RNA sequence: GACGGAGCUUGGCCGAGAGGUCUUUCCGUCGUGCUGGGGAUAGAGCAUUGUAAUUAUUGCUCUUCAACGAGGAAUUCCUAGUAAGCGCAAGUCAUCAGCUUGCGUUGAUUACGUCCUGCCCUUUGUACACACC
């Protein structure tokens, strides 16, 4: 009921930043994922945790 | 003082005393049985090596078997475990010890301490009383 | 006329008809206490 | 010819634990000395069925004896007299080694502190339910006393990352220097205000 | 000297615990007991006491590996064909994702079976017929 | 939950507590008020695990600024100093 | 594909009587057909029956005891015969 | 406290547990963690009892890891080897949760008094008398 507040968060990357990521999260989701999980459009994707990816979770 | 020391000293300094001596033993196959888990719940062998599973059962088998004898496969079984009726919901402990005994009597053989009888169970040689015996000199010394 | 079997099992008086008893000495579990008070056996005279 | 156990090469022994001396130990209170008997204990043990007689002076009584037992018991359940002395052989030394003075000397000055000069039963009489406080009669202050520094003892255990023998010390010299962070001394303090007010 | 030291692992997959020592923490690892998991250590060559956290690098990549399948031990599934479903492939252990996913299937298969464990699998109730005098209370 | 630290052993292999700070300030600093404190109450106090205190105490010993004596439980007395006797 | 003599079970095999034996073989040679009214547990599952008609009575309904592929490894009275589920 | 090791019945080769026979209380571990708690439930598979173990065996390898954070309104006993707690064997019994039941082992607190309940004798009243239902 609040519309101003910030009720979620989310990062636009492009570009060398876009392909890093996609890197490492390809990697998780193991493969050869489905066709749909495609859209129409040629997008795709995919949901799970950020502590999957090398990263530090403490 | 030292001999009959290997009688009357309590059991555990005695135990950590002679594990040492029986280090230098050739033996001590473990060949992978202990490996699923020999006890009730959570008994597992790496803390085994110093005075372990496998070693102090060994160790003090002997000095129980000084005072005692005649012994046996089952005799030696549950001196050591338990296996008590359950509420049932329960287990305590579930001691097996049916392999863990079979493995500590077998290198004992080998070595020449322990004889077989017909009848009456495991007894002590005279090898088996002359290295208890002789480590026990060094132990009483340490003490006082 | 053919045979037959099945549901063989422990052992009861003739005295008492129910199945269920107890073996050592041969009958049931009451007809043992009408037989407790007699002595017969090495044993029971009564009382605790 | 000896060989044999080892203390001194004697004189009078004292015993208790074969560490500490008992008759040095000085109850202050001169009421609650009475009742307090340390002429000539150790730390053995023993029952003895001396019976409950009233009025006049009770029974005989160590205050070791009484410590190490609601120890096993309070609590609950599945507590061993071994480990009950043992924690107590301890706790004797922690709190001499915590004070410089001798630890039956300090269990008294705990016991002589959280033991309350007044309760508070509740009386059913006519229409309603009064509290006009009631007697403190010697024995039931000591057992209060020793309840109250065991509960606390426990308490803190259970809650906190701590064996019981430091809990069981820190319980009672605390209680033994009169300072409220006691459970025991904290219980005295409000046992005797209820009991002061209800009247 | 240290590291700059914590611990993230995914391990199998996205799963930490942490901050006690390596036989103890491994039994948290789906599939290793502390009946499973002292060998595990000393076939790594990991000492008992070291966490399973505070480890370097290369000891906790052989942790990966050795849990997963070791040296020699080693399972494969052999018997003539078919039976076809379930199988036992030689016990899994493969314990984690593997076993948990396992069951999945295994439960389809086994209505597939027409097994009465099958059946109730479909019925939905308690599988192995539990006491109604009292329970199931939190259950449901 | 609540949370959590002090927490050992990775604390106790890095330098952070076991080089000088814990030793020094916190078992050789309570020593002063109390000749001897048990090896527990000092665990409790300090807030630092029992485990973690046994390592210290050990390092402690072999230099011979402080003596232990024993009790089965890892349970004890810790005593600094001493003396002429 | 293939079949061997040998399966195993559980401590299960040994000797018996004859009564639903005989009776099993006959539906391979006469050809696929009705159910067969057995109410005889005690017969472990073989590989050579598969995938026919069958039938048991536990006691006063017939519940229809179709063999799968799936049903192979099993024990037969399994289904059915366990639950008396009639209840919902 | 929880863990491991340590303080009709065999001998002994031999077994994951369960078994078949040629044969008569210290110390690693714990970090006070809904977990190394708890074992509920689930699922596959193995031996034995029996002809059979699926609604109705027991033991489980192995793996799912369930509630429950010491328990409301409320209860029961118990007067020192008794409350309370650890186990065992007998009977049960082809099998079987522990029934019921005895032996030992561990080992405490309170015990004045009648100050809701059962009772005793006397006492009075009684319109009751299969009896304050």
């Amino acid at each position: 009921i609040r519309r101003n507040e910030k009720i979620a968060v989310h990062v636009t990357v492009r570009g060398p930043k876009a392909e890093e990521i996609l890197e490492r999260g390809l990697k998780v989701k193991e493969y050869q994922l489905r066709d749909r999980n495609f859209s129409a459009t040629g997008n795709f994707g995919f949901g799970i945790d950020e502590h999957i990816d090398l990263g530090i979770k403490y | 003082m030292p001999g009959v020391s290997v009688r009357d000293v309590a059991a555990q300094d005695f135990i950590n005393a002679y594990a040492s001596f029986l280090q230098r033993q050739g033996k001590l196959e473990v060949p992978g049985y202990v490996d699923i888990v020999k006890t009730s719940s959570g008994n597992e062998m790496p803390p085994q090596d110093a005075e372990g599973w496998f070693y102090k059962r060994a160790a003090s088998v002997a000095r129980h078997i000084y005072m005692r004898k005649q012994v046996g496969v089952g005799k030696l079984n549950k001196l050591y475990g338990g296996a008590k009726s359950r509420g049932v919901r329960p287990y305590k402990h579930i001691d097996a010890s049916g392999s863990i005994n079979r493995k500590v009597l077998q290198a004992l053989e080998k070595i020449g301490i322990v004889e077989i009888s017909p009848k009456g169970g495991r007894r002590i040689s005279e090898n088996g009383q002359r290295d208890l015996d002789r480590i026990a000199a060094q132990t009483l010394e340490e003490d006082e | 006329s053919h045979p037959r079997r099945y549901g063989k099992g422990s052992r009861q008086c003739r005295v008492c008809s129910s199945h269920t008893g107890l073996i050592r000495k041969y009958g049931l579990n009451i007809c043992r206490q009408c037989f407790r008070e007699k002595a017969n056996d090495i044993g029971f005279n009564k009382f605790r | 010819t000896p060989i044999p156990e080892e203390v001194q090469q004697a004189q009078t022994e004292i015993k208790l634990f074969n560490k500490w001396s008992f008759e040095e130990v000085e109850v202050k209170d001169a009421s609650l000395v009475d009742y307090v008997q340390v002429r000539q204990p150790i730390f053995v043990a023993h029952t003895a069925g001396r019976y409950a007689n009233k009025r006049f002076r009770k029974a005989q009584c160590p205050i070791i004896e009484r410590l190490t037992n609601s120890l096993m018991m309070n609590g609950r359940n599945n507590g061993k007299k071994l480990k009950a002395v043992r924690i107590i052989k301890h706790t004797l030394d922690i709190i001499n080694v915590l004070t410089d003075q001798n630890p039956i000397q300090v269990v008294v000055d705990a016991i002589t502190n959280t033991g309350p000069r007044e309760d508070t039963t509740r009386v059913g009489g006519g229409g309603a339910a009064r509290r006009q406080a009631v007697d403190v009669s010697p024995l039931r202050r000591v057992n209060q006393a020793i309840a109250l520094l065991t509960i606390g003892a426990r308490e803190a255990a259970f809650r906190n990352i701590k064996t019981i023998a430091e809990t069981l010390a820190e319980e009672l010299i605390n209680a033994a220097k009169g300072s409220s962070t006691s459970y025991a001394i904290k219980k005295k303090d409000e046992l005797e205000r209820v009991a002061k007010s209800n009247r | 000297e240290q590291g700059s030291f914590q611990h993230i692992l995914r391990l199998l997959n996205t799963n930490v615990d942490g901050n006690i020592k390596i036989v103890y923490a491994l039994t948290t690892i789906k599939g290793v007991g502390r009946r499973y998991s002292n060998l595990v250590c000393k076939k790594a060559d990991v000492d008992l006491h070291k966490r399973a956290g505070e480890l370097t690098q290369e000891e906790l990549e052989r942790i990966v590996q050795i849990m997963q399948n070791p040296t020699h031990y080693k399972i494969p599934a052999w018997f003539l064909n078919r039976q076809n479903d379930i199988t036992d492939g030689k016990d899994y252990h493969t314990l984690a994702n593997n076993v948990e996913s396992k069951l999945r299937d295994d439960l389809e298969r086994l209505k597939k079976i027409r097994a009465h464990r099958g059946i109730r699998h479909f019925w939905g109730l308690r599988v192995r017929g539990q006491h109604t005098k009292t329970t199931g209370r939190r259950r449901a | 939950k609540k949370k959590w630290s002090k927490k050992s052993m990775k604390d106790r292999a890095q330098h952070a507590v076991i080089l000088d700070q814990e030793k020094y300030d916190r078992i050789l600093k309570e020593v002063p008020t109390y000749r001897y404190v048990s090896v527990s109450v000092l665990v409790d106090r300090l807030k630092i695990g029992g485990s973690l205190a046994r390592i210290a105490l050990r390092h402690l010993e072999k230099e011979g600024i402080i003596k232990p004596i024993s009790k089965h439980s890892k349970q004890a007395i810790y005593t600094r100093a001493t003396a002429s006797e | 594909m293939t079949s061997k003599p040998a399966g195993f079970m559980k401590k299960l095999r040994a000797a018996k009587l004859a009564a639903p034996e005989n009776e099993k073989p006959a539906p391979v040679r006469t050809h696929m057909r009705n159910m067969i009214i057995v109410p005889e547990m005690i017969g472990s599952v073989v590989g050579i029956y598969n995938g026919k008609a069958f039938n048991q009575v536990e006691i006063r309904p017939e519940m229809l005891g179709h063999y799968l592929g799936e049903f192979s490894i099993t024990y037969t009275p399994v289904r059915h015969g366990r639950a008396g589920a009639t209840t919902s």
